[PDB]
C-alpha cells in the first residue's frame, strides 16, 4: 500500500476495524516539512468515518484499517493516496506527502 | 542617627524640633543680613561644611591644586539649609492625600506672597479637599503607614491647618532657595 | 508557508539535572564510564 | 533536533512504569540506552568530549519521574553494565546531591523573585595535579650528606613504626604474621628501599630549592648535640636490629617553618596523586577497590584531615631533623609575584530591563533594587536604544549607579555616593518634570562630592526611560517596581512625601520585563556597521552579480583583528526525499592581500550559534548516530553537524593573486562538494533531506578588501537565486535580489522574560526511591515562526 505505519503506542492488537463500523480517531496531520495543517485535538472533537464508504482519503482509511483499537501510530500518506496533483488549495500544496499522528480511540 | 527611629515611632519632640528648625530656616531665608553674616563666618573661620555633612573614593586619583575662600561656602552645604532638609521628612510624616492637597494649596498661596494668616484663612475655606483621601486614584496610599502607630487625638480643623501651614511654608522656601542653585 | 510568518501554540518545556558533572581530560582522576536510571511514574500524553 | 527511529523490542513512547537506563563512556566516547532492561539498537558516538557531561531530563507539563543514581540517592532496578559506575560516585564528600534547572536567570520563592547573574563554572571535580617541577632543580653537593642522614633517619621513622604496629621481622613478609623482610638496619636494607629513600629525599630537596627557600648550614655544633632515642629491647627484632630514631622532641618549628611543612605536604600529595593517575587510578567515593579506584585522588583542600596528617607527620619529622642538624631554611616572600585579575566579558553580564513600551516621559517615579549579593551590579534608568553588548552607562543610553565601587555611569564614570553591602536597598527616583535623577541607599540620599543630592541632572527626555539593572557573575538582585507600594522598604522614609510615585502604580497586571541573553545570531550588516561594508555589483554579460565585502577600519589606529562570521540571508533547502538540474552553485573570490590561511568557506545550518575569537574546523560540534540490528550489527551511521566548510590553508597547501573557491550542492542527493580554481577538492559532505544550508565565510581580516560572493552559474548547476527563489526556478539568468544580503554574527540579544513559568517540584522521596520531579499544571505559548530562518 501507499501508507507506511510506524507504531507509537500499542493497542490490543486483536480488535481491528471492520466493514460498517465508525472509527472514532483523534489525529494530527502535518506536511512532510513539519508544517501542521490539521488537528482534531485542537477542536476537542474526534473524527468519525466509516470503513468501506470512501469518506476519507485512501491512505488515512488504509492506515486506520491496519491499526487496532486504542493504538496510536504514525501514517505516511504519499501523494498517490492523498490528493496529489490537486491538493486542498490554500492548505495542502500539490504533490505533498502527509504525516498523521492517528490514535484509534473507539470502534463504535 | 535618630531619624529612622523618629519616623517609625512618631512623637511630639520630633515635631517640635522640626518646627524650630523650620522657623530658623525661614528667618534665614527672609532676612538678608543673616545669610551674609553666616557666609562671612564660614569664610573667615574656614569652616568646611562638607566635613559636618558628608563626613559620616577617588582620593588616590586626584591631585587638587585650586582653592579659594569663596568656594568654601555654598547655599547647598549651609547647615541652616541642611538641617531643614534632614528634618523635613519628620514634618511631612503621615501625610494623607488630603493633607497633600492642602499643602499644595498653601504653597500656591505662598507663591503670591501672602502672609501666614491669609494662607490659614484660605486653608480654612478649602477644607473639603481632605475628601481626596477617599479618591480611587490614590487608593494605593491608604495602607502605607499601617506599621506606624497612626495614633492621634480627635480630628481638629485648626491643628491640621496650622500643621499644613508650617509644612507648606518650609517646603516653599526650600524650593525657592534651591531653584537658583540649579544650572 | 515561506513568506508569511507562522503562528502556533506550543507547549513549554523544561530541563532538570542532578548535581553530577562528568568530564574527560588528560591527567585527571575522573572515571570514564557512567550509568544512571530514570523511572517514569506517570505520563499524561495529550494534556493540552 | 533531528529524530532517528531506533529499533527496540516492544517499541513505544515512554509511558508509566518505564525504566530508562542511560550509559555514557567518555573513552570512545559513546552514549547508549536501555528500556526496561532491554537494549536499544542504536547509540551516539564521536561527539565533542569538551566540557562537563551531566544527566538531563526534558519534559512538559503532565509527568512524574524519578532519578536513580545508585547508593542512597536511588536504588537501581537493573544491573549496570560491567565497568559502568553509578552517577552518585561522581559527587565529592562535601557535595550534597540536588536537582536543579539546567539554565536559570531567575528564582522565585514564596512570591519573591530574585534576578540572577551568571555562574562562572560548575563542579569540575577534575584534579589535574600540577606538582612543582623539580627536574631542573639541582641538589648542591654540600647538602647531600645531611640529606643522606635525613633519609637514614626517615628509615628509622619506618622501622620503629613497624614495631609499634605489631610487625615482626622475618625472611618473608606476611600480613597475618606482621612480617616484612625490610625490618633491618639501613646498611643491611635492600638496595631497592635505599634507592627509594634517596630518591624521595632528593625530590624533597629539589622541591625546597625550587620554592626559592635558601638553605644555610649555620649550626655545625648542633649535630654534636643531637642524640638518638634508646629504644628498649622489645623494639628490636630477631635479626638484632633495634631502631634508634633521633630524639627530636625538643625541636621546635617556627610559623614560617610550619608553612613550609604544609606546602611540602601539599606538594607531596599532588605528586602522589599524579603518580596514581599515571598508574591508572581514579577518584572514587569511599571505595578503594583494586580496579584502579582510589577515593583520595582529590584536591588537597578536599583531602581528609587524617589523610593530610598521615604524611604531614613524616614531613614535620624531616623538617625537625633538618633544623636539628643546623640547616636553616629561609623562604622568600610571595609578594614578589605581583598577581593580577582578569576582566569579565560583557557577554557574561546579564541585563534586566523593563519593556520599552512602559517608558515614562514625565512625572516623578520611584523604584527599588535590593542587592542580595553585594558585588558587581548596576541599577538605574535606560533609554529605548540601550544595547546589551555595551556596559551599562558607558554611553549616552543609560544612567546607572554602581555600588560595588561607589560610582555613577553616564558616558563615563564618576565617583558618587558610597558603596553598598549585602541586604542593601537602592531607591532610584527620576524627576522628569525638571530633569533630575536621585539615588538613596537604605533610605538615605547619596550625594556627590559637592554635596548635591542630584546624581544626574539636565538630560534630554527624548523617548523616555525605563528601569534597568545589570548583574555580574554570581550576583543576585530584586527589582521592586512598586506593584504593591506596601512592599517597599524605604519609600515612606524618602520618596513618598517628596512626590514620587511607584513606577508600576495603578497597574492591573505585572510589568513585562526583558533580559539579555548570549545567543549569537546572524543579522544584516547595517549601513553604519563599524567594521565591514558590503557593496552590490550588478551582473554584466560576463561578470555575474556579486557582493563585495571590505573592511572599513583596517590599517588604522582603530584596527580590530578579530574574526568575522558572514552568512548569506537566504538558505538553499534540500529535497525532502533522495533518489532539470538539481545542483546549485556559488563562488567566493578572495582578493590579493587576504591570506587564504585565515579564510574558511562553505555552508552553515540554521542552528549555528557559535562565536569565538579564534576559529578552528577541528573544534566543531558533531555527532554520529549508529543504528544496529537485533544482534547489534551496524546497518546505518548518520553524521550530523552545523558547519560544512573548507579551510583556505589546506587549499593553498594543495595548490599574490586572487583565489577562487567554488561550492556546489546536489539537492536531490544532498551532497556538498568544493573546488578551488577548477580542480575538485577531496572534501565532500553528506547531509540529510530537508536540510537548509546558508552560504558562509568565516575569516580573520588581513586587508581592507576582504572577499566577494559571486552568485554565478555553470553548466549543469543552477545559480543561487534560481535555487533560493521559486520565481526564478525556470529562468537561468543569475540575479542578486535585494532580499539576498550579507549578514554578520552578533553575540548578544534582548529576549522577553515569559509571563509565566512551569511549576516544577523536586523532592527526595527516600534512600531507595531516588529523586522525584513532577510537573502537572499545563502551560503554553503562541510562537511566531520565521520560515526561512527556521
Amino acid at each position: 500500500a501507499g501508507v507506511e505505519i510506524e507504531t507509537i503506542s500499542p493497542g490490543d492488537g486483536r480488535t481491528f476495524p471492520k466493514k460498517g463500523q465508525t472509527c472514532v480517531v483523534h489525529y494530527t496531520g502535518m506536511l512532510q516539512n513539519g508544517k501542521k495543517f490539521d488537528s482534531s485535538r485542537d477542536r476537542n472533537k474526534p473524527f468519525k468515518f466509516r470503513i468501506g464508504k470512501q469518506e476519507v482519503i485512501k491512505g488515512f482509511e488504509e492506515g486506520a484499517a491496519q491499526m487496532s483499537l486504542g493504538q496510536r501510530a504514525k501514517l505516511t500518506c504519499t501523494p498517490d493516496v492523498a490528493y496529489g496533483a490537486t491538493g486542498h488549495p490554500g492548505v495542502i500544496p500539490p504533490n505533498a506527502t502527509l504525516i498523521f499522528d492517528v490514535e484509534l480511540l473507539n470502534l463504535e | 542617627n535618630n531619624r529612622s527611629n523618629w519616623l517609625k515611632s512618631p512623637s511630639a519632640d520630633s515635631d517640635q524640633l522640626f518646627r524650630m528648625v523650620a522657623e530658623v530656616f525661614i528667618l534665614w531665608c527672609k532676612s538678608h543680613n543673616f545669610k551674609r553674616e553666616e557666609q562671612n563666618f564660614v569664610i573667615q573661620n574656614e569652616i568646611n561644611n562638607l566635613a559636618f555633612l558628608t563626613g559620616d573614593g577617588g582620593q588616590d586619583q586626584e591631585r587638587k591644586k585650586t582653592k579659594r575662600r569663596g568656594d568654601l561656602y555654598s547655599i547647598q552645604t549651609s547647615l541652616i539649609v541642611a538641617a531643614l532638609k534632614k528634618m523635613l521628612p519628620i514634618g511631612l510624616n503621615m501625610c494623607t492625600p488630603g493633607d497633600q492637597e492642602l499643602i499644595s494649596l498653601a504653597k500656591s498661596r505662598y507663591s503670591y506672597r501672602d502672609t501666614d494668616e491669609e494662607v490659614k484663612e484660605h486653608l480654612r475655606n478649602n477644607l473639603h479637599l481632605q475628601e481626596k483621601s477617599d479618591d480611587p486614584a490614590v487608593k494605593w496610599q491608604l495602607n502605607l503607614y499601617k506599621d506606624v502607630l497612626k495614633s492621634e487625638e480627635p480630628f481638629n480643623a485648626e491643628k491640621t491647618i496650622e500643621r499644613v501651614q508650617r509644612i507648606s511654608a518650609a517646603v516653599f522656601h526650600l524650593e525657592q532657595v534651591e531653584q537658583p542653585l540649579r544650572s | 508557508r515561506n513568506l508569511l510568518l507562522q503562528t502556533r501554540l506550543i507547549n513549554d518545556v523544561t530541563s532538570i539535572r542532578p548535581n553530577i558533572f562528568l568530564g574527560v581530560a588528560e591527567g585527571s582522576a575522573q572515571y570514564k564510564k557512567w550509568y544512571f536510571e530514570l523511572i517514569i511514574d506517570q505520563v499524561d500524553p495529550f494534556l493540552t | 533536533r533531528i529524530p532517528r527511529a531506533v529499533a527496540s523490542i516492544n517499541l513505544h513512547l515512554l509511558r508509566s512504569d518505564d525504566v530508562v537506563s542511560c550509559c555514557l563512556d567518555l573513552g570512545v566516547p559513546s552514549i547508549s540506552f536501555r528500556i526496561n532492561g532491554q537494549p536499544v539498537q542504536g547509540m551516539f558516538e564521536n561527539f565533542n568530549t569538551d566540557g562537563l557531561f551531566f544527566p538531563v531530563v526534558s519534559f512538559s507539563a503532565g509527568v512524574k519521574v524519578r532519578f536513580l543514581t545508585g547508593g542512597r540517592h536511588g536504588e537501581f532496578k537493573f544491573l549496570p553494565p560491567s565497568g559502568y559506575a553509578p552517577c552518585y560516585e561522581a559527587l565529592l564528600p562535601k557535595e550534597k546531591m540536588r536537582l536543579e534547572p539546567v539554565k536559570e536567570y531567575k528564582r522565585d520563592a514564596e512570591g519573591i523573585r530574585d534576578l540572577l547573574g551568571t555562574t562562572q563554572s560548575l563542579s569540575q571535580a577534575s584534579f589535574i595535579p600540577c606538582p612543582i617541577d623539580t627536574s631542573q632543580v639541582v641538589l648542591p653537593p654540600h647538602l647531600e650528606k645531611i640529606r643522606d642522614r635525613l633519609a637514614e633517619n626517615i628509615h628509622e621513622l619506618w622501622g620503629m613504626n613497624k614495631i609499634e604496629l605489631g610487625w615482626t621481622f622475618g625472611k618473608i613478609r606476611d600480613d597475618n604474621k606482621r612480617q616484612h623482610p625490610c625490618l633491618v638496619e639501613f646498611s643491611k636494607l635492600p638496595e631497592t628501599e635505599k634507592n627509594y629513600n634517596l630518591q624521595m629525599s632528593t625530590e624533597t630537596l629539589k622541591t625546597l630549592l625550587a620554592l626559592g627557600c635558601h638553605i644555610a648550614h649555620v649550626n655545625p655544633a648542633a649535630e654534636e648535640d643531637l642524640k638518638k632515642v634508646k629504644l628498649p629491647k622489645n623494639y628490636m627484632m630477631s635479626n638484632g636490629y633495634k631502631p634508634a630514631p633521633l630524639d627530636l622532641s625538643d625541636v621546635k618549628l617556627l610559623p614560617p617553618q610550619e608553612v613550609l611543612v604544609d606546602k611540602l605536604a601539599e606538594n607531596a600529595h599532588n605528586v602522589w596523586a599524579k603518580d596514581r593517575i599515571k598508574q591508572g587510578w581514579t577518584y572514587g567515593i569511599q571505595q578503594d577497590l583494586k580496579n584502579k579506584r582510589n577515593p583520595r585522588l582529590v584536591p588537597y583542600a578536599l583531602l581528609d584531615e587524617r589523610t593530610k596528617k598521615s604524611n604531614r607527620d613524616s614531613l614535620r619529622e624531616a623538617v625537625r631533623t633538618f633544623v636539628g642538624y643546623g640547616y636553616n631554611i629561609e623562604p622568600s616572600d610571595q609578594e614578589l609575584a605581583d598577581p593580577a585579575v582578569e576582566k569579565v566579558s560583557i557577554d557574561k553580564i546579564r541585563f534586566f530591563r523593563v519593556e520599552w513600551s512602559y517608558a515614562v516621559r514625565s512625572g516623578k517615579w520611584y523604584f527599588e533594587f535590593e542587592v542580595v549579593t553585594g558585588g558587581d551590579m548596576r541599577v538605574g534608568w535606560a533609554r529605548p536604544g540601550c544595547r546589551p553588548d555595551i556596559e551599562l552607562g558607558a554611553d549616552d543610553q543609560a544612567f546607572v549607579f554602581e555600588g560595588s565601587r561607589g560610582q555613577r555611569w553616564h558616558q563615563g564614570s564618576g565617583y558618587f555616593g558610597r558603596t553598598w553591602q549585602p541586604g542593601d536597598v537602592v531607591g532610584c527616583m527620576i524627576n522628569l518634570d525638571d530633569a533630575s535623577m536621585i539615588f538613596t541607599l537604605n533610605g538615605e540620599l547619596l550625594i556627590t562630592n559637592k554635596g548635591s543630592e542630584l546624581a544626574f541632572a539636565d538630560y534630554e527626555i527624548e523617548n523616555g526611560f525605563v528601569p534597568i539593572c545589570s548583574l555580574g557573575l554570581s550576583q543576585i538582585g530584586r527589582m521592586n517596581l512598586g506593584m504593591d507600594a506596601s512592599t517597599f522598604k524605604f519609600y515612606t522614609m524618602c520618596g513618598l512625601q517628596e512626590g514620587f510615585e511607584p513606577f508600576a502604580v495603578n497597574m492591573n497586571r505585572d510589568v513585562a520585563m526583558w533580559f539579555s541573553k548570549r545567543l549569537p545570531t546572524f543579522v544584516n550588516v547595517p549601513k553604519d556597521h563599524p567594521h565591514i561594508e558590503v557593496v552590490r555589483i550588478d551582473g554584466t554579460m560576463d561578470s555575474p552579480p556579486c557582493l563585495k565585502v571590505t573592511h572599513k577600519t583596517f590599517g588604522t589606529q582603530n584596527s580590530n583583528a578579530s574574526m568575522i562570521y558572514c552568512r548569506l540571508s537566504m538558505p538553499v533547502e534540500c529535497h525532502s526525499s533522495f533518489s532539470t538540474t538539481t545542483q546549485c552553485y556559488y563562488a567566493i573570490r578572495i582578493f590579493a592581500g587576504q591570506d587564504p590561511s585565515c579564510v574558511w568557506v562553505g555552508w552553515v545550518t540554521p542552528d549555528y550559534h557559535l562565536y569565538s575569537e579564534k576559529f578552528d574546523l577541528n573544534k566543531n560540534c558533531t555527532v554520529t548516530v549508529t543504528l544496529g540490528d537485533e544482534r547489534g550489527r551496524v546497518h546505518e551511521s548518520v553524521k550530523r553537524s552545523n558547519c560544512y566548510m573548507v579551510w583556505g590553508g589546506d587549499i593553498v597547501a594543495t595548490s599574490n593573486v586572487d583565489l577562487e573557491i567554488g561550492c556546489l550542492v546536489d539537492l536531490a542527493m544532498g551532497m556538498l562538494s568544493f573546488s578551488a580554481n577548477g580542480r575538485e577538492l577531496g572534501t565532500c559532505y553528506q547531509v540529510e533531506p530537508n536540510t537548509k544550508v546558508f552560504p558562509a565565510v568565516f575569516l580573520q581580516p588581513t586587508s581592507t578588501a576582504l572577499f566577494q560572493f559571486e552568485l554565478g552559474k555553470l553548466k549543469n548547476a543552477m545559480p543561487l537565486s534560481a535555487a533560493i527563489f521559486k520565481s526564478e526556478e525556470k529562468n537561468p539568468v543569475p540575479q542578486c535580489p535585494p532580499r539576498l544580503d550579507v549578514q554578520t554574527i552578533q553575540p548578544v540579544l534582548w529576549s522577553r522574560m515569559p509571563s509565566s513559568f512551569l511549576k516544577v517540584e523536586t523532592e527526595r522521596v527516600s534512600e531507595r526511591h531516588g529523586w522525584a520531579v513532577q510537573c502537572l499544571e499545563p502551560l503554553q505559548m503562541m510562537a511566531l515562526h520565521i520560515p526561512e530562518e527556521n
